[PDB]
Parts: C-alpha cells; sequence; structure tokens
C-alpha cells in the first residue's frame, strides 16, 4: 500500500466574518504528523512547513470571503490535498474543497480540469470560487500542479530522512478451546499485535478451509499500540480436534496452527 | 530617465515611488508606526498605471486604507479620499482597516489582526 | 548614517531601463506576454538584459513577494547532471529549492526562492534582470 501525504486546511467564518485563525492537519502514511496554525507547526523545528502552509491559509481566507452566504453563524471551508507514492513508484493526486463539511469542487491533475458534484448548491459555491480565482488569476492550472509537485517533494523528503512510521509486525497466534458442552467444543484462533491490517485467518478440517457460515469472526480491532487483533472460532465434536488447524496469511507468511494437547 | 528615486538605500524603486515589504506580522496601528519610523507610510493606491507592479504581489498585506463610520466611506491615513475605479473592496473580516491583494483589491480585516505590510514613501 | 531613513540618506537607483524596478543595484521587469524559454531569453537580450538570475536571498529579497510562475535564466546540462545560469555561472547551493513539476531542461521562478522544472516549449510570463554600473 502507498506512502501518502495529506494536508487538510480549514478556515472558519462567524456571521460572514472570516476568523484570523486557520489550521492545517498534516498526515504521513495515514498517521497524524503535524498540526499547523498561523504562528507554528507542532508534531505528535518546523519552519519550512509554517511558511508553505501559512501561504495556503491566507489564499483560503480570501476564498471564503468570496462565498455568497445568506445563512448566519458558523461556516467552514477546507482544502484537502493528498499525494501518494505506490510500489511501482507511480503517483496519485487528489485536491478537494469542502464547505460546511460537504464536497463542492475537486481538481483533477490528469485532465487539468475542475469537477463539481451534481447538487445545485454545490454548483453555486463552485462558481463563486472559480470566478474569484479567474478574476485575479489567483489559482491557475500551474498553481494546482505546483502544489501537487511540492506535496511529492515533501513526501520524498520525509521518506529520504527516515520519518517512516511503517514496518511489518507479524501476528502472535494462540489457539484455545472453550464451550466444552454436550460433547462439543469451540476452537478459537487469535491473531494479535499485527501490522499491516490485511490478514487471512481460517479454520480448516483436514487442510480444507471451512465455509464462512460454519465459522464465527472477530472484527479487526485497533490495539491502541498502532497494531491490530482479530480471531476466528468454529464448533467441533470432542475427539476430532486433531482434524482442525488454523490457517493464516500475513505479509508473505503462510503458517498453520493446531489445537494444543 | 535611466534613474529612479530618490529612495532610501535598500528600498524598491518603481516610477520614482519607493516601497518595502515587511515579513514581521504587526496589527494595522504597529504597521503604520513601523512605516512612519522608516520615513514612509502604509501603501497608498492612487494609480493603476503608476503602480501596475502591485499586480504581482503574492498574498495580502496591510495598506493605509481605513473606514470612519460617521462619513460612511474608506480613506487613506493621510486623510485623502479613495479615488473611484481603483480598488474593489471585499468584506472578509469585520473591521475598519484593509489588506491590499492582487489585483487592486482591498480585503476588510480587523485592525488588531497581525499581518505582513507594505510601506510606500510619502512623495504624495 | 545607515541606521536611519531621512531625505539626506536617500539616493537615486540605477542606471536601469526606463520604468523598470530598481533594487540594490539590480534592474527587473515582468513581462505578462506568455513566451517559451527561448523567446523569453531573446526578449530580455533584445533589451540589453538577461532572464532573472538568483544569486543572493539578501540582495534579491523582493523575490519573496512575486505572485505566480515566471521564466528565469536557469537551464539543465545533461552531461554534468546540474543546473546553471545563462552566463554559465553555477547555481549556488542553499539559494533555490528545485521541484520536478514537468520533465524539462528549464525552470520557472516562484516565491519563495523556488524553481519549478518546466518544459522549455511551454509559454510562460518571464522576468528580465540587468545589473547596473
Amino acid at each position: 500500500e502507498p506512502h501518502s501525504l495529506r494536508y487538510n486546511l480549514t478556515v472558519l467564518s462567524w456571521d460572514g466574518s472570516v476568523q484570523s485563525g486557520f489550521l492545517t492537519e498534516v498526515h504521513l502514511d495515514g498517521q497524524p504528523f503535524l498540526r499547523c496554525d498561523r504562528q507554528k507547526c507542532r508534531a505528535k523545528t518546523w519552519d519550512r512547513e509554517t511558511r508553505d502552509l501559512t501561504g495556503n491559509g491566507k489564499d483560503l481566507r480570501m476564498t471564503l470571503a468570496h462565498i455568497k452566504d445568506q445563512k448566519e453563524g458558523l461556516h467552514s471551508l477546507q482544502e484537502i490535498r493528498v499525494c501518494e507514492i505506490h510500489e511501482d513508484n507511480s503517483t496519485r493526486s487528489s485536491h478537494h474543497f469542502y464547505y460546511d463539511g460537504e464536497l463542492f469542487l475537486s481538481w483533477n491533475l490528469e485532465t487539468k480540469e475542475f469537477t463539481m458534484p451534481q447538487s445545485s448548491r454545490a454548483q453555486t459555491l463552485a462558481m463563486n470560487v472559480r470566478n474569484f480565482w479567474k478574476e485575479d488569476a489567483m489559482k491557475t492550472k500551474t498553481h494546482f500542479h505546483a502544489m501537487h509537485a511540492d506535496c511529492l517533494q515533501e513526501l520524498r523528503r520525509y521518506l529520504k530522512s527516515g520519518v517512516v512510521l511503517r514496518r511489518t509486525v507479524p501476528p502472535m497466534v494462540n489457539v484455545t478451546r472453550s464451550e466444552a458442552s454436550e460433547g462439543n467444543i469451540t476452537v478459537t484462533c487469535r491473531a494479535s499485535g499485527f501490522y499491516p491490517w490485511n490478514i487471512t485467518l481460517s479454520w480448516r478440517q483436514d487442510g480444507v478451509s471451512l465455509s464462512h457460515d460454519t465459522q464465527q469472526w472477530g472484527d479487526v480491532l485497533p490495539d491502541g499500540n498502532g497494531t491490530y487483533q482479530t480471531w476466528v472460532a468454529t464448533r467441533i465434536c470432542q475427539g476430532e480436534e486433531q482434524r482442525f488447524t488454523c490457517y493464516m496469511e500475513h505479509s508473505g507468511n503462510h503458517s498453520t496452527h493446531p489445537v494444543p494437547s | 530617465e535611466s534613474y529612479c528615486g530618490p529612495c532610501p538605500k535598500n528600498w524598491i524603486c518603481y516610477k520614482n515611488n519607493c516601497y518595502q515589504f515587511f515579513d514581521e506580522s504587526k496589527n494595522w496601528y504597529e504597521s503604520q508606526a513601523s512605516c512612519m519610523s522608516q520615513n514612509a507610510s502604509l501603501l497608498k493606491v492612487y494609480s493603476k498605471e503608476d503602480q501596475d507592479l502591485l499586480k504581482l504581489v503574492k498574498s495580502y498585506h496591510w495598506m493605509g486604507l481605513v473606514h470612519i463610520p460617521t462619513n460612511g466611506s474608506w480613506q487613506w491615513e493621510d486623510g485623502s479620499i479613495l479615488s473611484p475605479n481603483l480598488l474593489t473592496i471585499i468584506e472578509m473580516q469585520k473591521g475598519d482597516c484593509a489588506l491590499y491583494a492582487s489585483s487592486f483589491k482591498g480585503y476588510i480585516e480587523n485592525c488588531s489582526t497581525p499581518n505582513t505590510y507594505i510601506c510606500m514613501q510619502r512623495t504624495v
């Protein structure tokens, strides 16, 4: 799965007055990395990040001022940009604008074109904003491309410098017996402490995967340690436990786990 | 002439106007005081032709434009009137001061909000 | 002396071409007529000038305020595998952050002290620079 960098920039208005404050959330490989305001960036010094992201914040304050808006109280405008680097070293891009938490405008690198949702309030917001950018040549094709190119340079800079909040962690596996009743037993196979999220876990009778319906399935739960845990159980006759193994694929590692005793 | 000025030693000269840009965020009052301390005032916009370089300013910066609610009009710090067909004024934040932005825009901002600022010498 | 701005410490800036920006013994003009890098260079040299050369963050600090993207005099030589100016001088380190935007052998200037790698054939606005006396 790809390396990614996301910039989530929010500006706010109270009764059509745009607030001085804005905030940029930066996420690296899906992880909260930096929170940035007008003054400073903070991790979980950051001088080059504060310069770049203060620029975009001001452009976005100006953009919210050009939004015609009968409704009073609180409104928010967000610019959300992501770049991705994949296995094959191919890259992806997205660049989206949200008003009061709803999409109204995207820019598409491949076509160099705006896209709008079908809603008519989406189309009004979008034209308020596009017409503002055109009058002043404020956000041109070239500006959109350059923001994407900086996104990729910064992601590469973070990767080159070993801010790589990512490594494989194979599961710990434990098989247990339970509900020993009416000459039946539940066999439970637990995978814990694992990263990444993607896992295959299955009971087999004589090395053949049981159907989904004859098995019971944990969700995949966050540990609170950055990792995941899940499980699968099935109901067998006492005396037959030799015929049942837990099969697991994680991260190129195919392993098999019998019922103990 | 091949010559522009006279201007302070390390200021930007254009059509015999002198300008400087300050990256140290200050509110409108401190910005004006800073410009006057350097024998200048906050940017005054008087001519799209003479100050056409203002087209190429990135972002928004304090200029010398202030609202007095009694007369119900915008004017420069030197008490001269905003000439018509120079600036489009846009309500951004509630306030009585204005930020310059390309192209010949003024964004209404709270006077107390720190911002970067542009000084222009009074040869006015 | 030099710690104060008074009419007495004022001086004329230049010599520069008529109606150019004069700053710290440098002349600049911005052209809004989109041209490729070759035509942009030719235009600058026709006015006894060259495309923007970046040599000092201090001397050229006004470059921090420039809106949008503009041809400067920076070109790639594939043999040496490095960037250099029109006048054959090297790009000094810790002056420009160079960002691969388009595959190309020319660069657009943008604030603050960035070069965006662009196709030389693509029309863009441009900045000319002339050094005074």
